């Protein structure tokens, strides 16, 4: 019988506001005695969440305990303790979940690459990808918005973190939103945003667009005045030719 | 009594001729008029254009939509509404600030004004040089020589 | 029962500079509340920030960076009243910190027109100085 | 007893030009009285060639059945079953194999991205990906090439194989090679290969290297190529304003 626990998720801690613990109880061949209490270090009574899994192919089951806990508990590295009297364990098991030690800590690095030319010559689907790269904790959470609509988890991919080369402790992952041709041909925005616990705001957003030279600069050029110019030297050069031709031959006579 | 109105992405910032849909949404149903503003000058009418201004009623939602956009077009973009509760309390909207971005790749715009530097320096001495061409050139027409004749420090001068 | 000035509809800032807010109302001192969101319909709540400085309640970013562009709306309460601004939207820009040729793409484009035709003006009268010369000397020759 | 059938590696198969059909016994007690052979769905017995390892650590032997038959019957998807016997199996243990399910095997689509201006404008590193999409078979590797040399694994990394949305039963994968600022200034090489069974050839290659690809757009340049015809054509006007001041400076002196 291994037992582990589990701490929840970012998406589900900022979706909730509440954490829920997990205390993973595998291998257990009889679930009749199964009791899954879940407290804290100053023995405070808190209520557990069962459920039972569906069982493996060997024959053994597995059971989790949910309790929900406010995230400022988390965030203050609270210990928290699940007792389980089972029939198979000689003794009861007593273990603790808390926040782990400090770490360096790394907001992450969004980056939104849009597809190449020659992925749109076969003229058959595009996959948009927004790389984020540069995060400590693993825990992100990368979603994507068409025209600011929510897009199922179907329609895209994830890779999860893997660490970051040349950089130990640093993460990066990548996320696919593959859409059809007909969908990216009609000039629509598309963003990726990513929810991050490092980030200062703790949620970012990143676009781009058939565009592809979002380039942010206000109105510096692009003037009638360079028209206006262009005319103008126009004209000059052919005066200025025209007046030392004139020269040349005056200097004839 | 007549002021909850809703809007979209402020700033939207767009490249020219793009596509962004405008809306009214509104807890209210009246008299409604569109209305432009462009830097610090006063709230003016729109006028509606087929295939420029798109404008679709979703019942108390009143869609909007702007093509073929141009540098003209940058500024504040809202909807009134008119509360006719024997009081005149005329409510309005927020705003979305559209801008207009300058596609110089970020980059090209260095070489341009650095090329620009290089020819007004080159109308300082251009200049210099036809100015003092006229002068030194009409006295030796008329007719330097006899200054020399009169070191290095005067020449220059 | 109450209002409140919506203040800027965006906002500009360069990267590594101060970037301060704005909450302009009409109450005596009434509470307030910055609730920073992001463009449209995301899949999380608003993130409140710290409770602002002053009476007016402004905001402070010593060091803004990318990651801050959003909406910044500040959050007004007053005896049991609730009131919603419309929200500023920070970015940065990274703007051109060149300013030796006299900024102002129109300055710079018309100072070259004048480049142009003051240039041929001031070389065409040395043509006319030139062919004066030749003919006086001609005639001093004779 | 467990015995397990073993399908034949294309590898060999390539090189030796034969197939080879293991049939891996293991967790056998004894060995004096097995009776291992090939057999055919029609009956028809194969050659069996017996193979004995050495004794397992829990005290249990093994043995294999060895068989060469032509690789065009197995591309037929002809049933071959291998029939095993001992005296401490009550039953004998026949299994039933042939092709595992054969499916569209599309090869992969390499499209190299380019890296985003947004990053290269922090002018510390960049990353190029190249995304391969659009496999049938699970494995497939991706290697790098610089300047015609090999990337070894130390300074890239590549996500495993997931499946791509939109089409069950395709797999899609994807890289990156994080490089340098000043790498990238010298417009080295950059390109990624892609090994896999379904493609015609059995090694594609996509090339986006040295610092810029090109890319098309949307009026946008206009301006840009008037500005340089506007330079051009100031030089020729200072040139001939230099030649017309030289000539009568000449004349005059
Ligand atoms: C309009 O106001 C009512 C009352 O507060 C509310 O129930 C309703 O949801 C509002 N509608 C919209 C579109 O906000
Ligand atoms: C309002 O908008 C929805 C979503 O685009 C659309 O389905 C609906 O038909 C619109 N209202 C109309 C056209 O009556
Ligand atoms: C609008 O309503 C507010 C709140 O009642 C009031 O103070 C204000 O004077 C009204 N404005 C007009 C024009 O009636
Ligand atoms: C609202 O007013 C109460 C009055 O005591 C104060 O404690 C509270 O901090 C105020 N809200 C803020 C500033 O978040
Ligand atoms: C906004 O997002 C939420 C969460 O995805 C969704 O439930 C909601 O339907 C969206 N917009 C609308 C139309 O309320």
């Amino acid at each position: 019988i291994l037992t582990f626990t589990i701490p929840p998720s970012f998406a589900d801690i900022f979706l909730s506001k509440s954490a829920n613990l997990t205390c993973l109880v595998s291998n257990l061949a009889t679930y009749e005695t199964l009791n899954i209490s879940w407290a804290s270090q100053s023995g405070e009574p808190l209520e557990t969440k069962i459920k039972i899994m569906e069982s493996h192919p060997n024959g053994t089951f597995s059971a989790k305990g949910v309790a929900s806990v406010c995230v400022e508990d988390w965030n203050n590295r609270k210990e928290f303790v699940c007792t389980v009297t089972h029939r198979d364990l000689p003794s009861p098991q007593k273990k603790f979940i808390s926040k782990p030690n400090e770490v360096h800590k790394h907001p992450p690095a969004v980056y939104l690459l849009p597809p190449a030319r020659e992925q749109l010559n076969l003229r058959e689907s595009a996959t948009v990808t927004c790389l984020v790269k540069g995060f400590s904790p693993a825990d992100i959470s990368v979603q994507w918005l068409q025209r600011g609509q929510l897009l199922p988890q179907e329609k895209y991919v994830t890779s999860a973190p893997m660490p970051e080369p040349g950089a130990p402790g640093f993460y990066f992952t990548h996320s696919i939103l593959t859409v059809t041709e007909e969908e990216w041909n009609s000039g629509e925005t598309y963003t990726c945003v990513v929810g991050h616990e490092a980030l200062p705001h703790l949620v970012t957003e990143r676009t781009v667009d058939k565009s592809t030279e979002g380039e942010v600069n206000a109105e510096e050029e692009g003037f009638e005045n360079l028209w206006t110019t262009a005319s103008t030297f126009i004209v000059l050069f052919l005066l200025s030719l025209f007046y030392s031709t004139t020269v040349t031959l005056f200097k004839v006579k | 009594p007549c002021s909850q109105i809703w809007q979209h992405p402020r700033f939207a910032a767009k490249k020219r001729s793009s596509m962004v849909k405008f809306h009214c949404y509104t807890n209210h149903s009246g008299a409604l008029t569109w209305f432009r503003k462009r830097g610090s000058q006063q709230p003016q009418e729109l006028v509606s254009e087929e295939g420029r201004i798109v404008q679709t009623q979703n019942g108390s939602v009143y869609t909007l939509t702007i093509q073929n956009i141009q540098y003209e077009d940058n500024g504040i973009y809202f909807c009134k509404q008119k509360c006719d509760s024997a009081n005149h309390n005329v409510t309005d909207s927020c705003g979305t600030e559209l801008l207009v971005l300058g596609f110089s790749t970020l980059d090209q715009l260095k070489r341009r004004n650095t090329l620009k530097d290089g020819i007004i320096l080159i109308q300082t001495l251009l200049i210099i040089l036809f100015i003092i061409v006229p002068i030194f050139l009409l006295l030796d027409k008329d007719d330097g020589l006899n200054i020399d004749q009169t070191e290095d420090i005067v020449t220059l001068r | 029962a109450l209002r409140v000035e919506g203040g800027p509809p965006s906002l500009t800032v360069n990267l590594g500079e101060e970037a301060r807010l704005t909450c302009e109302n009409n109450g005596r001192n009434p509470n307030i509340t910055w609730w920073f969101s992001l463009q449209s319909n995301i899949t999380w709540p608003p993130v409140p920030l710290g409770p602002g400085q002053g009476t007016t309640g402004q905001l402070f970013f010593p060091e803004v960076n990318k990651n801050h562009r959003g909406l910044y709306w500040c959050q007004v309460i007053e005896n049991n009243i609730l009131k919603r601004s419309c929200g500023t939207y920070l970015r940065v820009r990274n703007p051109v910190p060149r300013p030796f040729l006299d900024m102002g793409e129109g300055t710079k484009n018309r100072i070259i027109t004048a480049e142009g035709i003051i240039l041929l003006f001031c070389a065409v009268v040395p043509g006319t100085l030139l062919l004066f010369r030749k003919r006086w000397q001609n005639e001093k020759f004779g």
